[PDB]
């Protein structure tokens, strides 16, 4: 599951919608970065619509004929709200007065073709429910059963275009719905300004206060060297936090690192914790800046996720995180970024033994020694499954020492296996 | 608070192949059947059946003639009347084809009442009353 | 776990309202097989053996004779594991 | 001192096969299972599994009627009511397809209350309340 904030004006605004593994325009991120979500082959994706607030949805209005002085009786919307020219052409069928056909426009090539009778029920329900009215919504004005006027290419307009202003607020509105949900990973959509990568990374630290540790996915600008991509990596610290280096190409578009982003998103929560993208070979074809021996380890480690045209294809060199620049305490395998993400599934799994465990059990030794037992039995149990290779959870005797009667502390370390 | 009832068991009436018999003490009998238990290929739960029933009987009373000695393994019927007074509904069932066991010819402590034990098996029974 | 054998008088003029009233107090005591300690409902006293001895003085000993239990719990708690919490390294 | 309960055997209700039956003295029923106990070639622990699941139980009581011995091998449902009343928590358990492992037809000794005793077997069970 990855929530991806599409720059597009398909899409609904402000709410959250799942897609199978079933926009179109190259402008529109619901095609244009959807297809790179899509082709890391995670089960499924979630979209989110970034929009302008002067933004809202166009409206036609359509009048009867069959008497003298024209009202209304049908009036027609775009699907989601857009100033898109979707023209409408209704003429009076050519056999019978009593049927009006309807056909519908994308801009200009035909999508929908069909005419029902003069009754406004049946017309509204076949503009809605037929398979090619994906790009309309049809509301009844009132009951009748009058006749049209004939119009072509009537355009619904009134709103405006969905990437008509990618502004700070209007970001953070996916931050905000998505608050809401819970996903494997969120990327970013191109976007390579700093302040906003600044604001996820607060409220991915927010959530991993609140333990929602999101696998977050960021890049550098177009105009990022290798130094620059560096330095953009360093200023993050973050477990969670990823900053793909290189831009990349997979059909036509030089797609910034942070619009490869989303791909490498995908591919990494479609892996799991069983697979690893140290050496894993990806869709794209071709990747730049190129990167030497010495420029692969100045990015990795400065905390960079490293693409390269290594090969005949592009090679992802290591699953790295922003954490890479580590610190003393923690060893470097704490910087892999499916090793983060198997930390967070082991953390959910002992919250869920957390709340097996409520105050029902006294806080005594015997309920420690049953907990610690507990979990003991889980990493066995993993251990036997073999992610584990070895394993130590014991008292948190540092901050059990000044614990309260009702607070308990622990703490887990476990070695896991490489991949060269 | 109404009344309830004890079937006392000395209201107990055995007409052994169709005499009344007036020593006997106690009287045991039940239907036995082969329960046999099957495990499913897919169900948990095991299942079991009739199969087939088998009798079971046995009295015990003071001896005073050779009549189940001399009786042999001839087969015979057994009623038993349980008489209820303070309601009148009694209970009669008939055992048929009981056959002995074991023929008791002799059993006697020197110190104590003879008394004479049976055990054997029947064919089928019937509910002659209730 | 807390036995009394307790043992309960009546007394009147009248000795056929002496058979009467412990016929029903003991009927009462068997068809409600215990007795609220207290008026909180908390506690109850489950009957053990009601028994009476007629021929026993009306005075001195008494007629009825019954057996109460009640089972007690040792008053003792102790602090409870409300929230835990904990880290993951590797 | 704060309050306990024992569960008084006589707060026992048993509903067989739907009827409220109210001289059952004591009922037992246990839900069996094979231990499938399996030795690993490597590990001297050995390890027991759910294998599959048997059903047992038993009643026994003062004979009023012909109830059971009239109900024959028949399938039935069984209902056991376990009151408690110092604390209103009573407990409510259904045994599914209850089979007579032996219909006691007769079972009774002179100087003696007549007393029924059953035993048989039960598919699964149910845990209505607690």
């Amino acid at each position: 599951r990855l929530a991806m904030p599409i720059r597009a004006n398909w899409g609904d605004v402000g709410k959250v919608v799942t897609i199978k593994n079933d926009g179109d325009d190259m402008n529109y991120s619901a095609f244009k970065l959807g297809k790179l979500a899509l082709l890391g082959n995670v089960k499924e994706l979630l979209l989110y619509r970034l929009v302008d607030g002067n933004q809202k949805k166009g409206t036609l209005t359509l009048k009867d004929t069959t008497e003298n002085s024209a009202k209304d009786v049908i009036k027609l919307e775009t699907k989601y709200p857009t100033a898109r020219n979707f023209n409408v052409t209704i003429k009076s069928n050519l056999v019978d007065s009593d049927k009006k056909d309807f056909i519908f426009f994308e801009n200009t090539k035909q999508l929908f073709s069909s005419s029902i009778k003069g009754t406004i029920d049946e017309i509204v329900l076949e503009i809605n429910s037929n398979l090619d009215n994906e790009y309309v919504i049809a509301t009844k004005v009132a009951d009748s059963d009058t006749i049209l006027a004939n119009v072509v290419n009537q355009a619904l307009e009134g709103g405006n275009d969905g990437c008509t202003s990618i502004t700070n607020e209007s970001y953070l509105k996916a931050l905000e719905e998505f608050e809401r949900y819970s996903f494997d990973s969120f990327v970013l959509d191109g976007v390579a300004d700093e302040a906003l990568q600044e604001t996820t990374k607060a409220w991915v630290a927010k959530n991993k206060e609140l333990g929602k540790d999101i696998l977050l996915f960021l890049g550098g600008k177009t105009e990022d060297n290798i130094k620059q991509i560096n330095d953009k990596s360093k200023s993050f610290n973050d477990e969670n936090i990823v900053n793909v280096g290189s831009s990349a190409y997979y059909e036509n578009i030089k797609y910034t690192p942070s619009e490869v982003a989303v791909y490498i998103a995908a591919l990494s929560v479609s892996k799991g914790i069983t697979g690893s993208i140290c050496n894993a070979k990806t869709i794209f074809e071709e990747v730049e800046p190129r990167l030497s021996q010495s420029e692969v380890k100045e990015c990795l480690k400065s905390g960079t996720l490293v693409l390269d045209f290594d090969d005949g294809d592009v090679i992802i060199v290591d699953d790295v995180n922003t954490f890479k620049k580590y610190v003393d305490d923690k060893n470097e395998a704490m910087g892999y970024i499916s090793n983060i993400m198997f930390i967070n599934t082991i953390n959910k799994d002992t919250s869920l033994k957390r709340k097996e465990f409520v105050g029902k059990i006294f806080n005594d030794a015997t309920g420690q020694t049953t907990v610690i037992c507990a979990l003991k039995k889980y990493f066995e149990e993993l251990m036997s499954q073999g992610i584990i290779s070895e394993f130590n959870v014991d008292i948190d005797t540092e901050l059990q020492a000044t614990a309260k009667a009702d607070e308990f502390y622990w703490k887990w370390d476990a070695v896991k296996v490489d991949v060269m | 608070i109404e009344e309830a009832s004890f079937l006392n068991g000395s209201d107990v009436v055995i007409l052994i192949d169709g005499v009344e018999e007036l020593y006997m003490e106690e009287i045991k009998a039940d239907f036995e059947q082969d329960e046999q238990s099957i495990k499913l290929l897919g169900c948990q739960n095991e299942i079991s059946r009739v199969g087939t029933t088998k009798g079971s009987f046995s009295l015990n009373g003071y001896k005073t003639d050779s009549k189940f000695a001399k009786l042999g393994f001839r087969s015979f019927e057994i009623i038993y009347n349980l008489s209820n007074s303070e309601t009148l509904g009694y209970e009669s069932i008939r055992l048929k084809n009981c056959r002995l066991k074991k023929l008791p010819l002799i059993n006697s402590k020197a110190g104590e009442i003879v008394k004479i034990e049976v055990e054997g098996s029947f064919r089928g029974y019937d509910l002659l009353n209730e | 776990e807390i036995t009394k054998t307790m043992k309960c008088h009546v007394v009147s003029k009248n000795k056929d309202e002496i058979v009467k009233l412990l016929e029903t107090l003991e009927t009462s005591l068997i068809i409600d097989k215990r007795v609220r300690l207290r008026e909180d409902k908390n506690m109850y006293l489950t009957l053990v053996s009601v028994v009476e001895d007629r021929e026993s003085d009306m005075f001195t000993t008494g007629q009825l004779t019954a057996v109460f239990k009640m089972i007690g719990k040792i008053k003792r708690e102790g602090p409870t594991m409300d929230k835990i919490y904990g880290n993951g390294n590797l």
